[PDB]
């Protein structure tokens, strides 16, 4: 029941669209070798060229529980 | 920052959806600001710079004088003008055949200031809300929450303006553009704005249906805003009467810039809201009557509320009217004497004849001297009311049903010197002349008749409340047949 379209932590930015919800990660991982993990399986794993990465809504959840659940986990 | 990286990726629609989540860290607030003062290239930028305003002015925790006027360049008194002044929304519909997106019903943030006009959108002329200004006589701050070509916002930002109460903006729309003199000008495209506004739920006013700036104040800000009840017993001439009832609001000075039209579309009103039908009522049946009074109570409290847009009961003016005397006197029992209203007569013309705008609890004060109308009282304790104010004279059949009924007591009530029948004129003396009759002799339990015209018997209502045990008795035909209800029962209780 929350109309929220957006959120933010220390590493990414999470937005609302359409049919998708994007996590806009900090420019400072740019060019790294990251692990995008949301809850405990794995969204993304490699180079992040990219800083946007879509996953699919389903049940409008509160985007501040799911920003709690994604983690970002460089390697090195 | 995550705002400065945004910005730079150009994300405004990520900014925009932070803003309205109100989730803004303070350090970015100067970023924001900035967006403030980018160019409107795309409708996302907009969009952008509408929302920051409205968060920065529905949460004060981010509205900063430092930013104000450094950020924005602002001088101190227009800044701080901007922080204390509310602001109001308006809405105007925009039709581009071109492009889709210019199409849409878009919103204007206003905020009066006292000697600065200003936006922050590029696209606006500056001379377009210098007209607004020259004819509202007030400076203000507006922004849009759409890129759009013309000037037809110019009627809703002087609505802005001159709209004291935020509450009928919400649900009105506006067209059209504003002369320096305060004339409403027409527009184009009228037809797909009003289909625009019709599917966003909200009613559309265009140029031909006010004429200038201050017929369009006479409705947003009325001193006394004129409805209208009229109960008629011909379903068939419901409207031809309403458009006399209008004929007959406009014959007043006060309300010269009345329109039925405009009243609708103003205050989302129906026809069917301002006029009862009883296509035939028998006044012996309790249940019939207690269901025409409910009606007349749910049209009556919803004139005087419109949906919650009129805050003051007092400011607006029912013009009502009736057909049937003795329904009139409950009417007027039920109506009370606190709501300013205009009670007409109908004699092909809708005259009106009792007055009661200003002061409406001035019919219960009484007269110490009788200067219209003659009585006859002998006072017992159950006292036999009888009037006499019409063509038709019930004096004869008011005494068989005195000693008909067992009545020991005899009141009658007629004209003075006027033989019978009474001519147009104002009515107010008469009915307090007769409330002061009422009163004064007044007993445990009293029946009473009448043969007088539907505005004498509703003021009569309105005087007497709900607080005399009075039995009435209609006339029909030669008989008379006893009302089931007490002018004094709890279900006649005046709310108003």
């Amino acid at each position: 029941s929350t109309s929220q379209k957006a959120t933010y932590t220390d590493d990414f930015v999470l937005y609302r669209g359409d049919d998708f919800i994007e996590i806009i990660i900090d420019e400072k991982y740019l060019n790294k070798k990251v692990k995008i993990l949301l809850d405990n399986d794995t969204i993304f794993n490699g180079i992040l060229k990219d800083t946007s990465i879509f996953i699919p809504v389903k049940e409008q959840i509160d985007l501040e529980e799911l920003a709690k659940h994604i983690s970002i986990l460089p390697e090195g | 920052g995550h705002i400065k990286q945004l910005l730079k990726n150009k994300r405004f629609e990520v900014i925009k959806a932070l803003v309205e989540s109100k989730k803004i860290k303070q350090e970015w607030l100067e970023d924001l600001y900035s967006i403030l003062l980018k160019q409107d290239t795309d409708v996302e930028i907009t969009q952008a710079k509408y929302e920051i305003i409205k968060l920065l002015l529905t949460e004060k925790k981010y509205l900063n004088f430092e930013l104000l006027t450094k950020t924005l360049n602002l001088d101190q008194q227009t800044a701080i003008e901007i922080m204390r002044n509310p602001f109001k929304e308006v809405y105007f519909p925009t039709y581009n055949i071109e492009n889709p997106e210019e199409s849409r019903l878009n919103k204007a943030l206003i905020i009066p200031l006292s000697n600065q006009t200003f936006t922050l959108n590029t696209f606006v002329n500056s001379q377009d809300l210098e007209t607004i200004k020259e004819a509202t006589n007030k400076n203000f701050f507006v922004i849009f929450d759409n890129i759009f070509s013309g000037k037809s916002y110019q009627l809703a930002v002087a609505a802005g303006l001159i709209a004291k109460e935020k509450e009928i903006l919400d649900n009105v729309a506006f067209t059209g553009e504003v002369s320096s003199n305060g004339f409403i000008i027409p527009v184009n495209h009228l037809e797909e704005k009003k289909e625009i506004t019709e599917k966003a739920k909200k009613v559309l006013i265009t140029p031909e249906d006010i004429e200038n700036l201050e017929e369009l104040s006479f409705w947003l800000n009325p001193e006394h805003l004129p409805v209208i009840f009229i109960h008629i017993n011909k379903p068939e001439l419901a409207l031809q009467s309403l458009k006399q009832m209008e004929d007959a609001i406009k014959k007043d000075e006060r309300f010269k810039y009345f329109k039925l039209e405009n009243l609708k579309k103003f205050y989302r009103l129906e026809d069917q809201d301002m006029y009862l039908i009883t296509p035939s009522v028998d006044f012996s049946n309790r249940e019939e009557l207690i269901k025409i009074l409910n009606e007349f109570r749910e049209k009556v409290s919803k004139l005087l509320t419109l949906e919650g847009v009129i805050k003051d009961h007092n400011k607006v003016v029912l013009n009502i009217s009736a057909g049937i005397s003795t329904l009139a006197l409950y009417f007027g029992v039920i109506l009370g004497n606190r709501q300013a209203s205009i009670i007409y007569h109908y004699q092909k013309e809708y005259h009106k004849v009792i007055d009661l705008t200003d002061n409406p609890r001035k019919i219960k004060e009484k007269k110490s001297e009788f200067e219209k109308i003659s009585v006859n009282k002998n006072i017992q304790d159950p006292l036999m009311i009888i009037i006499y104010l019409a063509s038709h004279n019930p004096i004869e059949k008011g005494l068989e049903l005195k000693e008909k009924l067992r009545a020991k007591g005899e009141l009658i009530i007629q004209s003075k010197e006027h033989q019978g029948n009474l001519e147009i004129g104002d009515w107010s003396d008469i009915v307090s002349e007769i409330y002061t009759a009422i009163d004064d002799n007044k007993q445990k339990e009293n029946y009473m008749v009448f043969s007088a015209p539907v505005a004498i018997m509703l003021a009569l209502g309105m005087a007497l409340g709900y607080f005399l045990p009075i039995k009435v008795f209609h006339y029909n035909r030669d008989e008379y047949i006893e009302v089931p209800i007490k002018l004094n029962e709890e279900i006649l209780r005046s709310p108003f």
